[PDB]
Order: structure tokens, then C-alpha cells, then sequence
């Protein structure tokens, strides 16, 4: 998973990277770029259209829409990651990738859909987003992942990106703030991850001119060592602290 | 100018038509 930097168009360096990298990883993958790179009959692919929500939609169904354009983008398989995410940018700075993001319309990972997603419901100041970051373990290696938690009218949802259907997207129904990481866990659980760490945020500005920094780690839970009980008892810590300011 | 905007859209429709062909092969193994 390499990372361009230098903007977009992908400058000749990394666009070489990028399909070095796929023709060591894919079999195939000097055909697959012999194939593609240079080949006029491609598909044309649409810029997909940035939801806009009259005033009577209701949050949910924003959230829906949102959701939709971001698994439109698709999931980033390409090895190189093409906007470069520094997550102690100040909000404007990410807010201003984020439009980019949606100008150029290229596919996407879990930090890129968290920005997006800010960005995508910063119109929506009765909803507050937050992030949730995942650290797990499988096979003797370790995975990280990050969603955007989401809360509307005292109920807990997500938004994302992700490999796994159950690893992103949750409609705001969940009562309380564990219930929706309990949930996260189960998903993990049934794709035999264990979930060693979860790394919850604060609530994020509305304004995408602020100058504040998104506060990623304001609580950082060891699952194991909590246990269940400690384990909620953190996650309903957390969820006071935000629906405090 | 408008060679990059060329450019931009040459690189994106190779862009997604790579992401379907590592798309398939990963949903594979």
C-alpha cells in the first residue's frame, strides 16, 4: 500500500510504482498492465454526483445517501493510496482534501471514507460524528481499521469504508455507544479476528473552516485488559464525555 | 491545462479498470 504524494494526475514516478507494484502482486501482472495502461477502449467511468438533502429528508436517509456515495467511489484494491491523509492537519486542510476528493472521484480506504464522511455531514448539526479506530490481530499479525461513529437523536450508527460489508456502514439504531463497538466486535469475531484495541474521538467540528485538530485518541481502551464489564463502562465513559462537549 | 484534464481522465479510466481486475483477484484470494 504505497501512498502518492505530489496531487493528482499520479506524477511518473508513482504511476510507475503503482503498476510495478501490480505486476509483482497480480499473476498476470505484467499482462494485466499490458492490458490497461495505454488501452483506448476503457470503460468511461461517471463522476458520481455529491448527494444534496432537501430540508425535510430525514437524517437517516442523508445518511444513507452519504453512505451510497462513498461505496461508490469503491474500494481502494489499486496497492497505491492516491490522497495522502495526515491526521494532525487542521479540519479546513482535511476538509479541503475531502472536496478534492470529490472532485477527482478516485477509489478510496477507511481514513479517506472517515474525511469524506465528516465532510459529507458537516450540513447535518444535529448529527455528531466521531471516530472509531480498530486495532486487531489475526494469524500472528496485526490490522488496523477506522470508522466514523455517528449519533443522531441519541442512537449510534457508522459510516465507512471497508472490505467487509459488516466492517462500515451502521444505520443510527444502536442505544448505546458499546452496543455499536459490541456490534464492530461480533463482525470482527466472525471473520476470527480478535479485537485487541479500540480508540475512540471526539466529537468533530461542523465548521469546515476550523482550525482545530480532530482529537482521534481521546480514549484509547485495551479490550483485554478491561474485560467485558470495564470494557462497556469505558465505552459509556466515552459516550458521556462527548454528549458533554 | 486542458492536456491535464486529459491526462487526469486517462489516468482514472486505467485507475478503475485496474481496481476491478485487483478488485476480482483479492475477492479470489
Amino acid at each position: 500500500f504505497f501512498v502518492n504524494r505530489g496531487g493528482l494526475p499520479v506524477d511518473e514516478a508513482t504511476w510507475e510504482r503503482m503498476w510495478k507494484h501490480v505486476a509483482k502482486i497480480h499473476p498476470d501482472g505484467e499482462k494485466v498492465a499490458q492490458r490497461i495502461r495505454g488501452a483506448t477502449d476503457l470503460p468511461k467511468i461517471p463522476i458520481p454526483s455529491v448527494p444534496t438533502f432537501q430540508p425535510s429528508t430525514p437524517v437517516p436517509e442523508r445518511l444513507e445517501a452519504v453512505q451510497r456515495y462513498i461505496r461508490e467511489l469503491q474500494y481502494n484494491h489499486t496497492g497505491t493510496q492516491f490522497f495522502e491523509i495526515k491526521k494532525s492537519r487542521p479540519l479546513t486542510g482535511l476538509m479541503d482534501l475531502a472536496k478534492e476528493m470529490t472532485k477527482e472521484a478516485l477509489p478510496i480506504k477507511c481514513l479517506e471514507a472517515v474525511i469524506l464522511g465528516i465532510y459529507l455531514t458537516n450540513s447535518m448539526p444535529t448529527l455528531e460524528r466521531f471516530p472509531i479506530s480498530f486495532k486487531t490481530y489475526f494469524s500472528g499479525n496485526y490490522f488496523r481499521h477506522i470508522v466514523l461513529g455517528v449519533n443522531f437523536a441519541g442512537r449510534y450508527g457508522a459510516l465507512g469504508m471497508s472490505r467487509r460489508e459488516d466492517l462500515m456502514y451502521k444505520p443510527p439504531a444502536f442505544r448505546t455507544l458499546s452496543e455499536l463497538v459490541l456490534d464492530f466486535e461480533a463482525a470482527y469475531g466472525r471473520c476470527w479476528h480478535v479485537l485487541k484495541k479500540v480508540k475512540l474521538g471526539q466529537s468533530v467540528s461542523h465548521d469546515p473552516h476550523s482550525v482545530e485538530q480532530i482529537e482521534w485518541k481521546h480514549s484509547v481502551l485495551d479490550v483485554e485488559r478491561l474485560g467485558r464489564d470495564d470494557f462497556r463502562k469505558e465505552l459509556e465513559r466515552h459516550a458521556r464525555d462527548m454528549r458533554l462537549k | 491545462k486542458s492536456a491535464q484534464q486529459e491526462l487526469k481522465q486517462r489516468q482514472r479510466a486505467e485507475i478503475y479498470a485496474l481496481n476491478r481486475v485487483m478488485t476480482e483477484l483479492e475477492q479470489q484470494q
